[PDB]
DNA sequence: CTGGAGGAGTTTTCGCCATGCTCAGACTGGCGAGTTCGCG
């Protein structure tokens, strides 16, 4: 499995309109925010879980194509299987004597699963099989301005569980975004991927599940979402040309002129992109 | 905060003009059962454009018996109407929610001047 | 106090742990404590079919203390212990306008089962701007009455009242955040106690 | 069940003259609107409510049209059937922990009952059936321009207590929209449709449901309410070949040429549909 | 060439509980006083 042979980072932008990208679990299921500016938040997490769908769904399970974080998995049940798969019996807390090295179940985990290739793992449980670090890695997105979220109540006509104090009715209430728009950046690194195999092929579904994720995500709450923008950087060598912050900085959004009021639309948002120096290539199209 | 006689917001002076029609009927005719307020409240805040050339009427019908009369208190209320008309251009067929709060804050801000010393 | 139901069986861990820490150390509070006690506030429906005759407070006293003290220690405000003439606050000043228009309705229509606290709480807190004006203008009815009483009973008292507090103001806010809210409700509780106490 | 094979999106649109479409519970009863902007908002679980009935109705409890009964229902007792069908004993608060009975009940379930099949439920109730997401979902409906209700005043000849007023008695209230339009979103997936066994008389049926949805709901608030136009894009594969948005694009509604201010009748707006891409079949008659 | 061993690295034995509800009202309260310009 060929690794990568150079350093890459990445911009993507999508929209929701009434509804709720990402609930939290504390404060009732309000949307995440800041408390000191109201500027909405999604958390990483949050996106891995959607790649990890999307794959699982276009490949459907094809050979080195599982996904490790399944539904309702016991996971100390997969990691036996490794002990089984190379024939060496395991044992509590620890890893076995270099004898039979342990990077035999360690390639052996890692060369037939995408998910652990591609973000790597904490598998030091009781039945221990080591670590891994991820060559793919992305931060908490923000949105461009602050958003106001509010709440709406309804009702349903049925009771549940013999409510016997009334056969009578029943309400609740729920919580949505109008409109926002979202920022998340992303780097990949060269080194890291030499150690596991991450290849180019790998590279071509992400950029597809990137594009393609939101597509079969829909639900009772989540309204509309949609994908609108990626750029990509790539460098010339094993190792960058340039600091990141520098390249971040050639995205820029503003307002478009004529609009005024709140935001209800892409329409009422610019974007630009700036020159890039000569160590680093932007290709935009995706 | 108190009234500012330069805010120019239409609402504003519409809420106005409500506060010193009320204050020459008041004046005109003592102990009313009813009162204009009670009548037309809810429908001048809602669409300025049906009532109030109805509300002027009353307001010359009720002037006349005070200039008849020697207590001069009167055309006081004849320089105010001039003097809050005069930035006016034409009245408002349908306002929203939030003008009419305005129109209510304007009518307690005009309505508070009137009781002073 | 802050359980979806009065029972300990629904007490967040989070909470349980944070406020001892807090209250041990000196340190800020949980940043979910005042979400959590809003929604209870915003929630609840008590209704007359109680054992006590008179209706159920919602905005208790221990509800009150806490959103004062989340408000001191985390936000850096300045909150008093009593009703204070000289704030200025739209948040407060719109809480303290809220109480007399309260008080104003029941006097006019004794023993009304729907009263505005039972019907416009949240959205007047949420969105001032959308609810006031009906408010107002029922406000005139409620006040009307009272004066073709013979006794005349209160009329210009609430009246005075209305018009003092309305001159510090401009502008119905739109939108509200959260603090703002727990401004709001301060304000509201502190004017309830200041009316029912001359005697 | 055989479930269909392709994705699907629609447009619908409707209108409204001196009525209310949806109160607001928390809000005296006035229709719900966006605060900001003064657009109207009408929840989808208000049309997924005219649909069932609408549904009931018309088929009056068939063999697998069962409508889960809602008005005035108990949940657990109508779960309690599934458990005793397929024999098993209901746990406390777990499905049974043997994998074949598990999904026996829900298979029974989403056999049986018609809406259970179409936008799924939850059931991780005491007795436990498990959960579905449902292949059809909605987005709440927008009005085209701001909105401006009227609020009339109402009397009465009597009281209903024991009222010492002793001739006229009593004084009311109501909130009407003198005339507006709307606009709803839709989607429709297969892969979930594969799961639950959606299949084709159901979305003959469901098309139906939709354009005859208002017939049977007048009512003394209501007013008149009628559907106008539909549209449906059917894509060529079993995972779409173009992004969402682009196709809501396509369609487009503005003022005629005698605008004349105020609108009051839908001779006052023009719609227009544009072409949409090769790998999407668009049909309109409906 | 073999030894003895000092030091580096790995394995064994150690001993082995607890914290406890509560509970209720007020009150009733009257603003102030005002003047318009003027030829060919």
């Amino acid at each position: 499995m060929t690794a990568i042979a150079n350093r890459y980072e990445f911009v993507l932008l999508f929209d929701v309109e009434n509804g709720n990208p990402n609930g939290d679990p504390d404060a009732g299921n309000m949307p995440r925010i800041d408390p000191e500016t109201g500027h909405g938040l999604v958390t990483d997490v949050c996106l891995k879980r959607k790649i990890r769908n999307h794959v699982a769904l276009t490949k459907e399970g094809a050979e080195r194509f599982n996904i490790y974080i399944q539904e309702k998995a016991i996971l100390n049940e997969t990691h036996e299987r490794a002990y089984t798969a190379c024939d060496l019996k395991p044992e509590p807390k620890k890893l076995p004597k270099k004898v039979e090295d342990a990077k035999r179940v360690t390639d052996w985990m890692c060369t037939n699963f995408y998910d652990i290739r591609t973000f790597g793992a904490v598998m030091t449980t009781e039945v221990n099989c080591g670590q891994v670090r991820g060559p793919v890695q992305m931060a908490f997105a923000r949105s461009v301005e602050p958003v106001v979220p509010q709440e709406v109540s309804i009702t349903r006509m049925a009771v549940t569980t013999k409510a016997e104090a009334e056969d009578n009715r029943t309400m609740g209430r729920k919580h949505i975004v109008p409109y926002g728009l979202y920022v998340a950046h992303g780097f990949i690194s060269a080194p890291l991927a030499e150690k596991t195999g991450f290849s180019d092929e790998d590279l071509t579904l992400f950029w597809d599940a990137l594009v393609n994720m939101f597509e079969h995500d829909r639900s009772a709450a989540r309204g509309l979402m949609s994908s609108r923008k990626l750029i990509v950087f790539k460098h010339q060598n094993r190792l960058g040309n340039a600091p990141a912050h520098k390249l971040f900085d050639l995205v820029k959004v503003s307002r478009a002129e004529g609009s005024s009021g709140p935001a209800r639309s892409f329409a009422d948002y610019a974007v630009t992109v700036g020159q890039a120096p000569e160590g680093v290539e932007v290709k935009e199209m995706l | 905060v108190s009234l500012d006689p330069a805010r120019t917001d239409r609402p504003y002076l519409l809420g106005r003009l409500f506060a010193v029609l009320e204050k020459a009927q008041e004046d005109a005719v003592p102990g009313a059962n009813a009162t204009i307020k009670d009548r037309y409240l809810a429908s001048a805040s809602a669409n300025p454009g049906q009532v109030f050339h109805m509300l002027l009427k009353n307001a010359s019908n009720h002037t006349a018996k005070l200039r008849k009369d020697p207590e001069r208190k009167a055309i006081h209320y004849e320089i105010m109407m001039q003097e809050i008309i005069d930035n006016i251009s034409d009245f408002p067929v349908t306002m929203s929610s939030d003008e009419q709060g305005l129109f209510m804050i304007g009518y307690y801000h005009q309505r508070k001047a009137l009781f002073t010393k | 106090q802050t359980a979806v139901l009065n029972k300990t069986e629904n007490i967040s861990p989070v909470l349980a742990g944070g406020l001892f820490r807090a209250m041990l150390t000196g340190g800020p509070y949980p940043q979910s404590l005042l979400p959590a006690v809003l929604g209870r506030i915003r929630a609840e429906h008590a209704r007359p079919e109680d054992k006590s005759r008179y209706r159920l407070e919602v905005v208790t006293y221990y509800r009150a203390a806490l959103i004062k003290a989340y408000l001191i220690r985390n936000r850096k405000l300045e909150v008093p212990v009593s009703l204070d003439p000289a704030r200025t606050d739209r948040p407060y000043l719109l809480g303290r306008l809220f109480a007399v228009l309260e008080k104003a309705q029941e006097d006019a229509v004794p023993g009304a089962n729907a009263t505005i606290k039972d019907r416009y709480l949240a959205s007047a807190s949420a969105n001032p701007g959308q609810v006031f004006h009906m408010l107002l203008k029922n406000a005139s009815n409620h006040t009307a009455k009272l004066r073709k009483d013979p006794e005349r009973k209160s009329a210009i008292h609430y009246e005075i009242m209305m018009q003092e507090i309305i001159d510090n103001i401009s502008d119905f806010p739109v939108t509200m955040s959260s603090d703002e809210q727990g401004l709001f409700m301060i304000g509201y509780y502190h004017q309830r106690k200041a009316l029912f106490t001359k005697k």
